[PDB]
């Protein structure tokens, strides 16, 4: 029934529900920041978007409203908080 | 490292573990699909089949799964976009690219570009939208109440077809078409199809100009598209039956356009029918063209292109009933009094919105339409100023101010106009190896009457015949032809006509009486024959008799339009054709592009296989390539670009072949390209194992005088295979032992040095 | 005698100071002080075509004294200016050669002899002799192209900073020459 | 040489240098003429009375000042003087 | 005067064309020189293929004039040209 996945996250976690979702043949969406145009995970999605040139480094895997809007310009259905970032925050969820 | 042929092939192993067998199973065929090996074929695509295949799966089968299993040696054929663009910008980058002067990329002003949201864009509702609401009619109607100048805009066009040979990629064009919408919200139309753009789309830029129409088609879906259409053949290069003027409207109405310019290069409203019905058939609006030549404001011009001819011809394109009449100058000849005569007369005879199309070319071309809007015209058309000016259209932003204070706005925003016209300066900037030679007004226009481009391209016509010196004779004979033919409108490609034949006179020191006396024995131009065999159409005063009689040589000329003599296309057999000769997925748009133009689309076929789409590439990298160290990101769509960054290029090898080493996005990346050096002697050559006695070395730096074997060839022991040069000195190269050669590492006159391998022999 | 043409005499909003009659009052001033002839010097090409008919329309009535008009075509509206002072009685034009002619230089002399076709007054010249000079001036032209200027359309941002002839390019260049090249956006607006 | 990109000296076009003769020349009488018998108060009113527009050409100064750095040589100017002379000959004047 | 003995191939300087004159045929862009097809000597008609050239990956056909002779052949197969230089001499 998920037909595009959104990994609210970077790194090996990223590219681990990346996986998982390919193998499910739901479609990938990654996010990056600035210094992570070079990060791995944002080449292992079928679609990778930047968060806000504006955003700097930390906060920009923080920030519940522009990651949304990447959320709706993509058409996600589900997104994958991973561990250590949005993925305890409950405004987030909501 | 490379693989030897003496033990069993294993390349990889591969294994997966999961919770159950369907788990495991996806596990594999997505390990399978990540799996990328090249320099050798696989088994890879085959097991992938097996994976997937639902008896596999089912867990049922046997050893005799194979041979009763025919689907699994069905395999697809496996492309690689990213590869192909490597491949692509390596070629460019080592060998350059055609008409380009070779130099390396240059650093443009950055100018970043304005843009418009969506959303935003999604809520306008301008002429497209009225289009839509009141049909063809109804847009008409709602022109000549309109009390304001509603303005077209010809940048995506004519602009560029004027001064860059029409070379302007969709990429440039797609680039700024969100602020164009907006820029142009209350405009009639946008200029963007038609002219020379189908052809040097497909050919030169080798891109889809129907990806430019569909794709702007989106981003600008608030104004009307316009497209040119010459009557006889569309956009097209030859004759053609009627069915491929009426699939090829069918299908650009249905693609995006809405306003069709259509004209005839001789005005024959004849061979005028077959676009106008097919046009009306898509329930578009068609515009009706009368192109101008002469001068109604001097009586001895012509006797025929006066007033009542330009009256006499509107009236018939509008019991034709055409939405809108166009004036299409495309010599700059109307001048400022001829303009305001012009449309005054035509308001009166007509009841057609007048919609009007002049170049710069005289200078005179604002004073032009300030004439014709104090006459009182519905539409002209434009360019923003930076691509302006010259044989282009007038510019709209100078055209803006110059209207101060008169009774009449021009409708447009200004402020967006100047920020158009900054984004295509530094745009321009990209296509400086075409820019145009003219740099300057040209009142000659007045009497020899080339349009467009013309009384350049001629003039390097010229100097190629060796006339350079004598332009001037030509371009009064180019004259002489016109009215030796009987004073005829020149449009592309009747002007054509005047100039071949022009050149031809004066080459061949031929007067109005000799064409006729020596004619016999003179083989006059392919294209004055064809011209005189009816082949465009019929010129307004007919052909004479006996200059027709002198070109023909007998040969029969039409005794009706072109169009009527061919038979109807079969299109069935042609996407027979294409299917057969492609992979499956073809299209209308991709058919009637082949008829119109078959062995250019043929060509940007067998280039999209070898490039992809090369539409994608900013234009810097596509005319360029890259330099070392640079990073380029190229959008292929949303969420979806390649980050290529190209490390460095390595010396060429002993085929002159260079190794490129780039990163794609996070992975390390190696492509050859074979480099066209210009002479041959910069190649390094693999230095021979000395250890090893069919490996031949080279003992001395030299030059190979000349070579005497190449791959295959057996010749017993002390055979003289290979000379040298050593210091103004030959040796004779001899085989050790009876053999045969593998490899020949050099050409004639390479250079060698000591231990260089240059023959192996078994 | 000469005045130097800034503003825009069709917009009261653009100024109180320079209108038409500050215009009138500098030409009596100008007759006053014996000058044989008035000259208007639109040095940044600021003179549209509606105030040329108009500033040259009222000084013919204010003095006696003949009147001779300089303008650049630099907006690309050179032209259109003139034609409007023909109509408004100017005695003198500012033209050049085709070849020497349009943007920041003065009009072509050239296109305004066809452009007058059909009007009430005709430029006094020879064509045929105008279109020969371009040609040779066409060719001269080319051994000065290490001096070609930058520009190669219309400029109709001149309205709002009113930058005088060559300016334009030279303040760019002094700008990248100083690191500013980039923002030359607010220089443009810092000089209004 | 200054401002000039050190390259190999440029392939130019041949200039076809149109020329009129000093005897042609000295029969005509223009503005300069009617300067030395009437002064400029007289030129002023003999300008007034003329219905054409008469033109003074900016080629020599104010057209290559604009468009060239206003580094058009004497040599130039001087190869089309007597042309000059004849194509303007009902001219105002030369700037 | 010493003969080169192919130390250069194309460095060769050639002579500027005549522009005034008729029968000098130059260089319009620079380029290479692809194919020499006429000899000195030679008979010619007009517009005879005489010269290909090779400017920015586009090939040209240098083409004579008039029906004539072939009295001078400038370059060689592979030779560089600049705009200008005389390429071919026919009367
Ligand atoms: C030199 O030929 C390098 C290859 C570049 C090919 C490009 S693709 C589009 C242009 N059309 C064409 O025929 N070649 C150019
Ligand atoms: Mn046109
Ligand atoms: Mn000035």
């Amino acid at each position: 029934q998920i037909k595009k996945l959104l990994v609210a996250n970077r790194g090996e976690i990223a590219i681990r529900i990346f996986r998982a979702a390919a193998e499910l043949d739901i479609s990938t969406v990654a996010i990056y920041s600035n210094e992570d145009k070079s990060s791995l995970h944002r080449y292992k999605a079928d679609e990778s978007y930047l968060v806000g040139s504006d955003l700097g480094p930390a906060e920009s895997y923080l920030n519940i409203e522009r990651i949304i809007d990447v959320a709706k310009q993509a058409n996600v259905d589900a997104i994958h908080p991973g561990y250590g970032f949005l993925s305890e925050n409950e405004q987030f969820a909501r | 490292a490379e693989i030897s042929p003496y033990y069993d092939s294993l390349l990889v192993k591969l294994s997966t573990h999961a919770i159950s067998f369907k788990q495991a199973e996806e596990k594999m065929v997505r390990s399978l699909r990540e799996m990328r090996i090249r320099g050798v074929k696989t088994n890879i695509p085959f097991l992938i089949n097996v994976m997937k295949n639902k008896k596999f799966t089912s867990g049922d089968y046997t050893t005799k799964f194979i041979e009763e299993t025919p689907e699994l040696f069905d395999i697809q054929p496996s492309l690689d976009r990213g590869t192909k663009t490597l491949e692509y910008i390596g070629n460019v980058t080592i060998n350059g690219f055609p008409n380009v002067e070779k130099r390396p990329k240059p650093d443009y002003e950055l100018a970043s570009i304005p843009t418009v949201s969506s959303s935003k864009i999604a809520s306008f509702s301008g002429t497209k939208q009225l289009l839509d609401e009141v049909g063809p009619k109804g847009v008409a109607e709602w022109v000549k109440k309109q009390d304001d100048v509603l303005l077209t805009d010809t940048t995506f066009r004519d602009a560029h077809q004027s001064l860059l040979a029409t070379r302007v990629r969709t990429k440039d064009m797609i680039n700024i078409a969100s602020k164009t919408a907006d820029v142009f919200k209350d405009g009639f139309s946008l200029e963007m199809w038609g002219g020379a753009t189908f052809d040097v789309a497909y050919n030169f830029l080798k891109e889809n100009p129907w990806e430019r129409l569909e794709r702007l088609r989106k981003a600008i879906p608030n104004v009307l598209f316009q497209m040119l259409l010459r009557a006889s053949n569309a956009v097209g290069y030859k004759n053609y039956p009627d069915n491929v003027i009426h699939k090829f409207v069918q299908e650009s109405a249905k693609a995006g356009i809405d306003v069709f310019r259509i004209f005839d290069s001789l005005n024959w409203v004849d061979q005028m029918k077959v676009a106008n019905e097919a046009v009306q058939e898509a329930g578009k609006i068609s515009e009706g063209t009368i192109c101008y030549t002469g001068d109604i404001l001097n009586p001895e011009r012509s006797n025929i292109y006066t007033l009542e001819y330009y009256v006499k011809l509107a009236k018939e394109l509008e019991r034709e009933g055409f939405h809108i009449l166009a004036i299409k100058d495309m010599a700059g000849l109307l001048k400022p009094k001829a303009a305001y005569e012009l449309i005054g007369e035509l308001k009166s005879a007509v009841d057609l919105p007048i919609h009007l199309h002049t170049h710069d070319t005289s200078g005179n071309g604002l004073l032009t339409y300030k004439q014709a809007i104090d006459a009182g015209v519905d539409i002209i058309d434009t360019a923003v100023a930076s691509m302006s000016g010259l044989t282009s259209q007038p510019s709209a932003n100078s055209l803006y101010y110059a209207l101060n204070g008169f009774p009449r706005h021009l409708r447009t925003d200004i402020e967006g106009m100047e920020s158009l016209s900054h984004y295509w300066s530094t745009v321009r900037t990209y296509y400086s190896d075409f820019e145009s030679d003219i740099k300057s007004p040209n009142t000659e226009i007045y009497q020899h009457e080339m349009p467009g481009g013309q009384y350049s391209n001629l003039s390097q016509q010229a100097k190629s015949l060796g006339l350079g010196e004598r332009f001037d004779e030509v371009k009064d004979m180019y004259r002489r032809v016109n009215f030796l033919f009987g004073d005829i409108v020149k449009v592309a490609p009747s002007s054509k006509v005047v100039g071949d034949m022009a050149l031809y006179m004066v080459q061949n020191d031929l007067d109005e009486q000799s064409v006729i006396t020596d004619g016999y024995k003179l083989d006059f131009p392919e294209s004055v024959v064809s011209f005189f065999k009816g082949e465009i159409g019929q010129p307004v005063n007919g052909f004479n008799k006996d200059l027709q009689a002198v070109i023909l040589k007998g040969q029969e000329a039409l005794t009706a339009r072109p169009g009527e003599y061919l038979e109807p296309v079969d299109f069935e057999k042609v996407r027979e054709l294409l299917e057969e000769e492609q992979q499956g997925p073809v299209t209308e748009q991709d058919i009637i592009s082949y008829v119109l133009y078959p062995k250019v689309y043929e060509q940007y076929i067998q280039t999209r296989n070898q490039y992809g789409n090369l539409s994608l590439l900013d234009t810097p990298t596509f005319f360029f390539g890259m330099r070392n160290g640079e990073t380029v990101e190229i959008e292929i769509d949303k969420g979806k670009r390649l980050i290529i960054k190209l490390e460095t290029i390595s010396e060429p090898d002993e085929n002159g072949n260079r190794t490129i080493y780039y990163a794609m996005n996070g992975q390390a990346r190696r492509i050859y390209i074979k480099d066209e050096n210009v002479h041959t002697n910069a190649n390094v050559k693999p230095k021979a194992d000395k250890s090893n006695p069919s490996h031949i070395g080279a003992q001395m730096p030299g030059s190979v005088t000349e070579v005497k074997v190449s791959v295959g060839e057996t010749v017993k022991a002390n055979q003289p295979l290979l000379i040298t040069e050593a210091m103004k000195m030959e040796t004779t190269i001899q085989a050790p032992f009876d053999g045969v050669i593998k490899q020949v590492t050099v050409n004639n006159g390479d250079t060698i040095a000591t231990g260089d391998l240059l023959i192996e022999i078994e």
